[PDB]
């Protein structure tokens, strides 16, 4: 189970930070991955982090300005994202095994970036 | 020797490591322990991807539109790359599938990771016909806290 929330409207130039509730596995086992879709886009990862949540790795579209994180005690996953442009608009999703057969990610929480 | 490293993707697929949702700091180790102190030979792309050369090694840069910087050597055809090696035993092609394809051809050996992660790429590494190589070291890995996925070392000599 992964449920993402926090999505909404925000002016070019905000903040939001997105959230993801996760159940059901060994959190503190797994990456974890933030994926957008944009539209009329495919799907595109922008970040991911390890397990103990030392480790990260950001698309190129969104390093400097984006920041994942994990609570594992809370069994949660954050992305915080600042200096938002209109070319952020996208449903954002929370997925484990991305890249793999065993993907899976929540229904997503949508982010409008508009002025 | 020619040799090329590369890492493959599901489907053989190839890019940028920048652009890859993978964090393989194995694939980093065993990339670095194959080239250092040998001359590596890219396309302007991964040269743009990196953005910097690779420390500890001679870096060549092959395009048709040559660059602005001083820490490397800009070279406009295969036997211009081959040349600005100089008297070396081996010589690494890190890529571009473009990069891949022209060297593909008068290699002796290849170095592969095989990564367990579907992923877009720029493109596929190319036709290595199963009969012209040879398997001689292959080594398998889980993914781990380091890792995200799993992945094979693999390395082929020329029949």
């Amino acid at each position: 189970q992964l449920q993402e929330s926090g999505g909404g409207l925000v002016q070019p130039g905000g903040s939001l930070r997105l959230s993801c509730a996760a159940s059901g596995f060994t959190f503190n086992n797994y990456w974890m991955y933030w994926v957008r879709r944009a539209p009329g886009k495919g799907l595109e990862w922008v970040s991911m982090i390890n397990p103990g949540g030392i480790i990260t790795k950001y698309a190129e579209s969104v390093k400097g300005r984006f920041t994942i994180s994990r609570d594992n005690a809370k069994n949660t996953l954050y992305l915080q994202m600042n200096s938002l442009t209109s070319e952020d608009t996208a449903v954002y999703y929370c997925a484990k095994d991305w890249a793999t057969g065993l993907a899976k990610k929540g229904q997503g929480t949508q982010v409008t970036v508009s002025s | 020797m020619i040799s090329l490293i590369a890492a493959l993707a599901v489907d053989r697929v190839i890019g940028m490591e920048n652009a890859m949702p993978w964090n393989l700091p194995a694939d980093l180790a065993w990339f670095k322990r194959n080239t250092l102190n040998k001359p590596v030979i890219m396309g302007r792309h991964t040269w743009e991807s990196i953005g910097r050369p690779l420390p500890g090694r001679k870096n060549i840069i092959l395009s048709s539109q040559p660059g602005t910087d001083d820490r490397v050597t800009w070279v406009k055809s295969v036997d211009e790359a081959i040349a600005a090696c100089g008297d070396v035993p081996e010589i690494m092609v890190i890529g571009g599938g473009r990069v891949y394809e022209q060297f593909l051809p008068k290699a002796q050996k290849l170095y592969l990771t095989h990564i367990d992660a579907e992923v877009e790429g720029d493109t596929h590494f190319p036709d290595y016909e199963p009969d012209d190589w040879e398997s001689v070291f292959s080594e398998f890995h889980d993914a781990d806290a380091q890792n995200s996925h799993s992945y094979c070392f693999e390395i082929l000599e020329r029949r």
